[PDB]
C-alpha cells in the first residue's frame, strides 16, 4: 500500500480533493513559496530583482502575520477564540469530508477581515493574563 | 475495457538506449497508479518501479539506485520508462501494470497487458 | 461544544492576480541574448482532478506582457550598431535593364549618391540598388528620410526564432486548460497547472500564422463576440499545411564605410537573373484545409448560407500583405490567390507574387524603424501553415451568403493563439477553518 | 444587543405627586471595572437634550431635590417626589457598558 | 463654555449631498470623543455614528452598512459627516454630540449643540 | 463604553500615554512594518527596489534577533534573566504609570547592547538544559 | 578562569574544534548573516540590490525550512523522528568528541535530501495527533 | 520670519505671508511659431 493521500499527489494537488484530506497536503504547499529562481543590463535584471522582492514581501506578511496571531512556528494552529455562529451553521463532517476547499474560501471571503480582527485580539489578552500569572 | 497497450518486442544494442511506452485506453489515466513489473522466466516476479500519472512524482526501486527515469504524457494516455542503458542479464520481458488511486489503492494490480521482449545483443 | 477557529496555513487557494512573469532559454541573439536563466529539462506537469477553472481569453496579461518585452529587446539590440544618419543625401537613380523580366520592370532601381567615406574631409561616390518601395521622388530619397533616421540590423544578430519559456514567480502559478473542445472563454474540466509554459515562437505574420502550436484534434474557431464584425477571428487548423517562399536572386554585398568605425552593407551588383520572389503552397491540401475550416464554421452559422472568401480591403502595404521574416530578409506577398473561391451547400502549388522591401517599420510606433541588410545567394524557406486572422464584413441583410477576408495584422493576435490556454493565478496560503478547537492555557 | 425598555409608556400626574419610572437592561451592565454609566436624561420637547442622572447612584450638577436616581444590576429606577412642567418630557435610560451605547425606549409623561 | 455650534438648517434635494459640519470652540477637540444623533420627533433617538477626533478611527452603527464617510479636522477644530445621499423618510435633525475621553469614557454625552434640520425635497 | 484605551488610539497613538497603558496597543505597531507600497525607468525604479528591500531587511533583523532569544512568535515574551539592579532603582509602580516610554528608552539607551549580552546567553543555556533533561 | 570555550573564539572559530565544543559557538554564526552591508549610477547600485536580496533571500529559505519543521524559534530542537541506523553505524562518543564537523558534513550529504524527507512528515503528523487530542 | 542665525547677516530671512496678494502677469505680444526641419525626424520650433 504505497498509495496514501499525501504529499505525492503534487503541489496544489489537494484542490480536488476533501478540506480534510488536504490538510496532510499543506507542508507541500508552503515549500513552493521562495525557491524556483535560485540559480541566476535592464530587461530581465529589474524584473528578477522586482520579482524577487515581492517573493519575500508575500512570504513575509504572512510569517508577520502568523507571529501576532501567535500561532508563528506551528504549521497548523488554533486559539481559543470563539466565532459568530451565524457565518456558517454547518456541522464538521458536513464541511470537512463532503466539499472542496477552493469554494469554501468564497463563501466566508467577506469575514476575513473581521474573524482576523478577533485573532489577534485574543493572542494579546492571553499574553496579558500570562503577565498576570507571571506577576 | 482496460487495457495497456505494449510494443510486442525489441532487439537493441549494447551501448543503445529504449523507449518503453505503454499505451493507456478506456479508463481515466490521470488517476491510476502505473508500475513495471519483471517476469524472468527463471525468476520470479521482481518490483521495477512506479510513476504516478497525476503529479509527476516518481518512485524508484531501493536496488536501482536510479538507474531508471520515468516519464509519462497526460495529452496522449502514454507512459515511458529508460532502463538507462541496460545490460545482457537483464534481458527479459517487463509489464506495465495498472495500478489504484492514491486514496484507496487496494485495487492494485488490477489489469496487465502483454509486455515486451528486451533482448539487448 | 461550540466550535471554534483554527488557522491553516498553505492549504490551496487562487486569485485571479496578474504580474511580471520570467524568461527562460533553452540551450549572440536577440531574443535570449544568453541571459535568460536556463530551465531544466524536466517539465512536470500535474494534472487537478475534480476542479475547474475559468479563463479569460483576450483579457490575459500574458499576451500584454510579452507583446511590450519583445519590443524592448528589439530596442536593446538595435542600440550597438551603426546609425545611418548620412544616407539621407539625394539620390540620383536610373533604371534596372540587365536581364530583367517583365513581372519586375523598374522595380529594382540602379542608384548613385556623394556618400561620405571615413575621413571627415573626403567624399565619395557610391553606386547601390535600391527597391522601388525603399525611395521616392523629390531625384530620389530614401522613403524614411522625413521620418526619423534608423540604425542597421547589427550584422551577426539574426532574428531567427527561439522558442521562449515564461515561468511565473514563486508565489504564484500558472494554469492550462487540457479541454480539445476548449472555446475562447469558459470552464475547461481539465485544468493543470505548471511552472512554465512550453516553447512558444515569436516569429511574426499579418494573415498566416507561421510555425504555431497546432490544434490537438479538429480546427477551433477561438472567438470572442461573433455577431460583432468588428473584432477578429482566429482560426487554428489541426494539419499543418507546408508552404515554401525562396528569393530566386543572387544578390551581393558591398561594405561600404561611413565612419570611424562604422560600416555601411549595400546591396549589388546582381549577379545572374531577375525573378520575382514567389512563395507555393499545394493546391490540393489547401482545398482540404479550407473545406475543413468552413465545415466547423458553419456551426456557428446558417447551414444554407453560401460561405464566400476574398482578398484583404485595402490598406496600407504593412497590413494589406503578408509579412514574415525568413532568413533575415522581410517579405511583403500578395495573397490574393488564396481566398478566390466560392463555397456551396452540399496543379500541385500556387504562384504567390510576393515583395521586398529592405527599410522597414516595425510596430505602428511611428517614431522606430531599421535596416535589413542583403544576403549572399539565394534564400529559401520551409514553414508550416498553422491558422488565418480573418475579419468579418459588414453591411450583411439577413445574414445570408457570408463572407470573410484576411486582415487584422495586430501583433497581438498571433501570440494570442498560443496563450489563450494559460492564466496567471496567485496562492492564498493563509485560511481559517471552524471546528472544535481548545488552546493549551498555560 | 442589550435592549432598554421602560414600563411606563404613558404616566398620568397631577402636580404636588410622587411620580415613578423605571428601566430594565437584558443583560446585567456591571462592568469589571465596577461601576454602572447608565444615563438618564430628559430630552425635553424641542430643545437640546439634557442629562439628568449619569452613573445612577452620583447625580448631575445643579441638582433638584426632587430627582432621586437608584438601581443596579437589572433595575434602574428614577423617583421624583413634586411634578413640575420641568418633569413633565420623555425620559431615556441610555447604557454605558456595551456595544452599541442604546437608548431608552421612552417613557412620556402627560396630563390627561 | 463647551460649544458645538452646528448649522441652523439645509434644504437638499434628492440625489445631492450634504457637509454637516460640527464646530468645536471652547476645549480640546484632539481627546474627546464626538457621535451623531437623531431626534426624529415621532421615534426615540438612535445611535448614528461616532469618530475619533484624533488617529481618525471611524465606527459604524451595524444597521448602516457604512452608508456614510466622517471626516474631521484638527486644524480648524470641526467635524464633517456624509449621509450619502439619503432619502425622504430620513427626513429629520441630527446632533453632534460630545463623547468623554478614550481612557475614562464615563462623562460622554456630556454636551449638545442644536442640530441642523435636514429635509431632502 | 466603547473608549477603551487600545488600538483605536492610532498606530503610534500610545506614544503619548503612560507605559503601562501603553502595552495593549503593541499590535497597532507590528502591522504597519511591512504594507503600505502594495500597489505600485530609474527615477522611482531603483529607489522602489531601495526602500523595498531595506524595509524587508530592517524587519527581518528584529525577527532574526527574537529568534536568539527564543522570544519569536510572542509578541509580549520574558525570560529568566535577572539584570542588573544598578541601570535603574525604580519600582514597578514608578515605570509604567507615571511615566512615557519616549524618555525611557533615552536613560537605558547605554546597556541596550550589554542587556542584550544576556539574552542569548540564557537562551542557549536554558537549550542547554532541555538537552540534558531530554538526555 | 576567563578562557572558556566560547563565543569569543571567533566566527566560524569553531570549524577547527570538535563537534561537541562547537555546539556553544552556534550563535556568533546566526548574526553574521544579515548584517555587515547597514551602511551605504548602474556599477555598484545593482550589485548592491542584488547582494542584499540574496542575502535576505537565502536566511528565509532556512527560516522558512525549519519553520515547516516546527523547530524555528529555538536554535538547538530535534523532533522524535528515528533514522535509519546504516548511515552511519558510530557511537555518541565517536561523533562529538573525537571529530570535526567540517569532513562530517562530506560523508552525509548523500542523504540531505532524504533526512529532511522524514523531519516534514513526522511535524505534520505531530499536528495531525495534536489536532485528533484539540478534538 | 523663520530664519537661523539672525545677527548674522551671511543667511537669508525667510517670510511667510498669511493672506494672499494677487499678482497678475502677461505677455501682451501676439507671437507666432515657425516650425523649421533640422534633419531626420528632427524639427526645431523658432519666432515670429
Ligand atoms: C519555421 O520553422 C522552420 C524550421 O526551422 C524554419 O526553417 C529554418 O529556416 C532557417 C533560415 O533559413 C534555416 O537556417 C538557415 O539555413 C541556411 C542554409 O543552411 C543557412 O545559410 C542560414 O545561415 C544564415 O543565418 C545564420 C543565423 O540564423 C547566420 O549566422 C549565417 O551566417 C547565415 O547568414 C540558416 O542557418 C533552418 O535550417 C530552417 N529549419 C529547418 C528545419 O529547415 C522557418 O524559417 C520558420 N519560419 C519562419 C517564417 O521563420
Ligand atoms: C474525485 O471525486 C470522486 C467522486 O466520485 C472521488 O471518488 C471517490 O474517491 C474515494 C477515495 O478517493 C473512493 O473511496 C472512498 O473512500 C472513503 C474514505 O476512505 C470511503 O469511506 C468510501 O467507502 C470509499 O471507499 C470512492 O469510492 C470514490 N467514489 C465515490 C466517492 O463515489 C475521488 O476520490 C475524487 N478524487 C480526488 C483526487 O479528489
Ligand atoms: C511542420 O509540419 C510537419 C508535419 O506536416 C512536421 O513534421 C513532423 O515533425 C516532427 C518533429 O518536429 C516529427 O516527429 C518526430 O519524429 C521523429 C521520428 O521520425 C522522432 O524521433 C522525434 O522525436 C519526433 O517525434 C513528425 O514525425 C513529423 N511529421 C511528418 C508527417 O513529417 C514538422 O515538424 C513541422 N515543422 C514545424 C517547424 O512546425
Ligand atoms: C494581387 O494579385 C492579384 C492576382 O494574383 C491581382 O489581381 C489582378 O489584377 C489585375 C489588374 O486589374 C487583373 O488584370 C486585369 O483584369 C481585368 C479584369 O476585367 C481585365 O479586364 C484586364 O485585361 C486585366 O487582365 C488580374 O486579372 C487580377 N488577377 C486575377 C486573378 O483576377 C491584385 O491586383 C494583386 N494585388 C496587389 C495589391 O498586389
Ligand atoms: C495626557 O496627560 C493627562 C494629564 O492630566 C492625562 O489626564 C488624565 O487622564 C486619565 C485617563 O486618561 C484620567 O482618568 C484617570 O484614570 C486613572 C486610571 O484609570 C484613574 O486612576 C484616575 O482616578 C483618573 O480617573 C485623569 O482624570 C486625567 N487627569 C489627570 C491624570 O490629572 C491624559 O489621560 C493623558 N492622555 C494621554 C493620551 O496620555
Ligand atoms: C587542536 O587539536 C589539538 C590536538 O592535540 C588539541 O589539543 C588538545 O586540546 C585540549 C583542549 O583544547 C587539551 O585539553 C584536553 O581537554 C579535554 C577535554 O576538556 C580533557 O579531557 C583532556 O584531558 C585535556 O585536558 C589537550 O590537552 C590538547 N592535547 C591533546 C588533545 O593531545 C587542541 O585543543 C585543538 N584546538 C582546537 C581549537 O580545536
Ligand atoms: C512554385 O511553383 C511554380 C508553379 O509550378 C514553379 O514554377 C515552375 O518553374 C520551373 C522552373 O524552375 C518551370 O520549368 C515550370 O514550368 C514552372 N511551373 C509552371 C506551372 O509554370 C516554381 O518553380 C515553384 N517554386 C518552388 C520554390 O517550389
Ligand atoms: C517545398 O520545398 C521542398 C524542398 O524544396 C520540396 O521538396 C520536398 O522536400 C521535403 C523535405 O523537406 C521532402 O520530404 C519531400 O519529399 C520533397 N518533395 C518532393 C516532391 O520532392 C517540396 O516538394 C515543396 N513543396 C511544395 C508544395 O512546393
Ligand atoms: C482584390 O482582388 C480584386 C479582384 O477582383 C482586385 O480588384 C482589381 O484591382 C485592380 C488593382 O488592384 C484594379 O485595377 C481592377 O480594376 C480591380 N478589378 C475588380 C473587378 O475589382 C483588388 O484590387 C484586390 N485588392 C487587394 C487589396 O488585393
Ligand atoms: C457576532 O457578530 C458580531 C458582529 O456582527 C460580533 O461582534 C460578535 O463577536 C459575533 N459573535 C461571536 C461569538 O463572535
Ligand atoms: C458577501 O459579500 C458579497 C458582496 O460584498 C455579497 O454579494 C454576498 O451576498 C455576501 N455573502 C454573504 C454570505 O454575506
Ligand atoms: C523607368 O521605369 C519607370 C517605371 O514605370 C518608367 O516610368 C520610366 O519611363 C523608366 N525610365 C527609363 C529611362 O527607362
Ligand atoms: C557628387 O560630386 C560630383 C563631383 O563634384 C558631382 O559632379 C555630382 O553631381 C555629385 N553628386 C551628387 C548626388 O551630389
Ligand atoms: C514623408 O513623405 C511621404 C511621401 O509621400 C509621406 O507619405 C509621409 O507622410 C511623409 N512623412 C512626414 C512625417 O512628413
Ligand atoms: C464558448 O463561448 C461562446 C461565446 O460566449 C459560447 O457561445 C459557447 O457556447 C462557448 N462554448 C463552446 C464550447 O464554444
Ligand atoms: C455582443 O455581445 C452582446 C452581449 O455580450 C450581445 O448582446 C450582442 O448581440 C453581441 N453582438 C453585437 C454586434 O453587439
Ligand atoms: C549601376 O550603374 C553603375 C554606373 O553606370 C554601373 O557601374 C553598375 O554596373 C550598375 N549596376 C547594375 C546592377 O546595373
Ligand atoms: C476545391 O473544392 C471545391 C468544393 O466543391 C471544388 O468545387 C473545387 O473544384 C476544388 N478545387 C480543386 C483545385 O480541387
Ligand atoms: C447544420 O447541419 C448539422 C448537421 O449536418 C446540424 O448539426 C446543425 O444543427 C445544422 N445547423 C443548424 C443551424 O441547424
Ligand atoms: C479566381 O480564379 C478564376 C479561375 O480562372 C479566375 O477566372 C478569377 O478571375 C479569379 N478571381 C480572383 C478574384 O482572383
Ligand atoms: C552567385 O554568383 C557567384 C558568382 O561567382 C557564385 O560564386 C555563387 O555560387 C552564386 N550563388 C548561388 C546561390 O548560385
Ligand atoms: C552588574 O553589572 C555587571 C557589569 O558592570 C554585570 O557583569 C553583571 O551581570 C550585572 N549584574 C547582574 C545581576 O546582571
Ligand atoms: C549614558 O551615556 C552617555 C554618553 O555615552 C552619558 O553622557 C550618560 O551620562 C550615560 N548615562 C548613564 C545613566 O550611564
Ligand atoms: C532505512 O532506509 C530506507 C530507505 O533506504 C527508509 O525508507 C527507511 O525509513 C530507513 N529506516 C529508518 C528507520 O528511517
Ligand atoms: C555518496 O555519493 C557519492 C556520489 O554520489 C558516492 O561516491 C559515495 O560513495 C556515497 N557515499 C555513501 C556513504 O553512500
Ligand atoms: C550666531 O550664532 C552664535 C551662536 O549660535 C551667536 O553667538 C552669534 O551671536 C550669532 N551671530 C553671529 C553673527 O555669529
Amino acid at each position: 500500500a504505497v498509495g496514501i493521500g499525501a504529499v505525492f499527489l503534487g503541489f496544489l494537488g489537494a484542490a480536488g480533493s476533501t478540506m480534510g484530506a488536504a490538510s496532510m497536503t499543506l507542508t507541500v504547499q508552503a515549500r513552493n513559496l521562495l525557491s524556483g529562481i535560485v540559480q541566476q543590463l535592464t530587461v530581465w535584471g529589474i524584473k528578477q530583482l522586482q520579482a524577487r522582492v515581492l517573493a519575500v514581501e508575500r512570504y513575509l506578511r504572512d510569517q508577520q502575520l502568523l507571529g501576532i496571531w501567535g500561532c508563528s512556528g506551528k504549521l497548523i494552529c488554533c486559539t481559543n477564540v470563539p466565532w459568530n455562529s451565524s457565518w456558517s451553521n454547518r456541522n464538521l463532517s458536513e464541511i470537512w469530508d463532503n466539499m472542496t476547499w477552493l469554494q469554501w474560501d468564497k463563501e466566508i471571503s467577506n469575514y476575513t477581515q473581521i474573524i482576523y480582527g478577533l485573532l489577534e485580539e485574543s493572542q494579546n489578552q492571553q499574553e496579558k493574563n500570562e503577565q498576570d500569572l507571571l506577576a | 475495457q482496460v487495457q495497456l497497450q505494449q510494443p510486442g518486442a525489441e532487439f537493441v544494442k549494447p551501448g543503445a538506449s529504449v523507449r518503453m511506452s505503454c499505451k493507456a485506453s478506456g479508463y481515466t489515466f490521470t488517476s491510476y497508479w502505473i508500475a513495471w513489473v519483471k517476469q524472468r522466466p527463471g525468476q520470479g516476479l521482481e518490483w521495477i518501479g512506479d510513476i504516478y500519472p497525476g503529479s509527476g512524482y516518481t518512485n524508484y526501486n531501493g536496488k536501482f539506485k536510479n538507474r531508471a527515469t520515468l516519464t509519462v504524457d497526460t495529452s496522449s494516455n502514454t507512459a515511458y520508462m529508460q532502463l538507462s542503458s541496460l545490460t545482457s542479464e537483464d534481458s527479459a520481458v517487463y509489464y506495465c501494470t495498472r495500478g489504484g488511486t492514491t486514496f484507496v489503492a487496494e485495487p492494485w494490480l488490477a489489469y496487465w497487458g502483454q509486455g515486451t521482449l528486451v533482448a539487448v545483443s | 461544544e461550540n466550535l471554534w477557529v483554527t488557522v491553516y496555513y498553505g492549504v490551496p487557494v487562487w486569485k485571479d492576480a496578474e504580474t511580471t512573469l520570467f524568461c527562460a532559454s533553452d540551450a549572440h541573439n536577440v531574443w535570449a541574448t544568453h541571459a535568460c536563466v536556463p530551465t531544466d529539462p524536466n517539465p512536470q506537469e500535474i494534472h487537478l482532478e475534480n476542479v475547474t477553472e475559468e479563463f479569460n481569453m483576450w483579457k490575459n496579461n500574458m499576451v500584454e506582457q510579452m507583446h511590450t518585452d519583445i519590443i524592448s529587446l528589439w530596442d536593446q539590440s538595435l542600440k550597438p550598431c551603426v546609425k545611418l544618419t548620412p544616407l539621407c543625401v539625394t539620390l540620383q537613380c536610373t533604371n534596372v535593364t540587365n536581364n530583367i523580366t517583365d513581372d519586375m520592370r523598374g522595380e529594382l532601381k540602379n542608384c548613385s549618391f556623394n556618400m561620405t567615406t571615413e575621413l571627415r574631409d573626403k567624399k565619395q561616390k557610391v553606386y547601390s540598388l535600391f527597391y522601388r518601395l525603399d525611395v521616392v521622388q523629390i531625384e530620389y530619397r530614401l522613403i524614411n528620410c522625413n521620418t526619423s533616421a534608423c540604425t542597421q540590423a547589427c550584422p551577426k544578430v539574426s532574428f531567427e526564432p527561439i522558442p521562449i519559456h515564461y515561468c511565473a514567480p514563486a508565489g504564484f502559478a500558472i494554469l492550462k486548460c487540457k479541454d480539445k473542445k476548449f472555446n475562447g472563454t469558459g470552464p475547461c474540466p481539465s485544468v493543470s497547472t505548471v511552472q512554465c509554459t512550453h516553447g512558444i515562437k515569436p516569429v511574426v505574420s499579418t494573415q498566416l500564422l507561421l510555425n504555431g502550436s497546432l490544434a490537438e484534434e479538429e480546427v477551433m474557431i477561438r472567438s470572442e463576440n461573433i455577431t460583432n464584425n468588428a473584432k477578429n477571428i482566429l482560426v487554428q487548423f489541426n494539419t499543418p499545411v507546408q508552404i515554401n517562399c525562396t528569393r530566386p536572386n543572387n544578390n551581393t554585398r558591398k561594405s561600404i564605410r561611413i565612419g570611424p568605425g562604422q560600416a555601411f552593407y549595400a546591396t549589388g551588383d546582381i549577379i545572374g537573373d531577375i525573378r520575382q520572389a514567389h512563395c507555393n503552397v499545394s493546391k490540393a491540401t489547401w482545398n482540404e484545409t479550407l473545406g475543413k475550416v468552413v465545415k466547423q464554421l458553419r456551426k456557428h452559422f446558417g447551414n444554407n448560407t453560401i460561405i464566400r472568401f476574398a482578398n484583404s480591403s485595402g490598406g496600407d502595404l504593412e497590413v494589406t500583405t503578408h509579412s514574415f521574416n525568413c532568413g533575415g530578409e522581410f517579405f511583403y506577398c500578395n495573397t490574393s490567390g488564396l481566398f478566390n473561391s466560392t463555397w456551396i451547400s452540399n496543379n500541385d502549388s500556387i504562384t504567390l507574387p510576393c515583395r521586398i522591401k529592405q527599410i522597414i517599420n516595425m510596430w505602428q510606433r511611428i517614431g522606430q524603424c531599421m535596416y535589413a541588410p542583403p544576403i549572399q545567394g539565394v534564400i529559401r524557406c520551409v514553414s508550416n501553415i498553422t491558422g488565418l486572422i480573418l475579419t468579418r464584413d459588414g453591411g450583411s441583410t439577413n445574414s445570408t451568403t457570408e463572407t470573410f477576408r484576411p486582415g487584422g495584422g495586430d501583433m497581438r493576435d498571433n501570440w494570442r493563439s498560443e496563450l489563450y490556454k494559460y492564466k496567471v493565478v496567485k496562492i492564498e496560503p493563509l485560511g481559517v477553518a471552524p471546528t472544535r478547537c481548545k488552546r493549551r492555557v498555560v | 444587543d442589550v435592549v432598554m425598555t421602560q414600563t411606563p409608556l404613558t404616566l398620568s400626574v397631577t402636580i404636588g405627586q410622587p411620580a415613578s419610572i423605571s428601566c430594565k437592561s437584558s443583560q446585567s451592565l456591571l462592568d469589571s471595572d465596577g461601576k454602572t454609566y447608565l444615563n438618564w436624561l430628559l430630552q425635553r420637547p424641542g430643545q437640546s437634550p439634557k442629562r439628568l442622572i449619569y452613573l445612577v447612584s452620583k447625580l448631575d450638577s445643579g441638582v433638584p431635590d426632587r430627582f432621586t436616581g437608584s438601581g443596579s444590576g437589572t433595575d434602574f429606577t428614577l423617583k421624583i417626589s413634586r411634578v413640575e412642567a420641568e418633569d413633565l418630557g420623555i425620559y431615556y435610560c441610555w447604557q454605558g457598558t456595551h456595544f452599541p451605547q442604546t437608548f431608552g425606549g421612552g417613557t412620556r409623561l402627560e396630563i390627561k
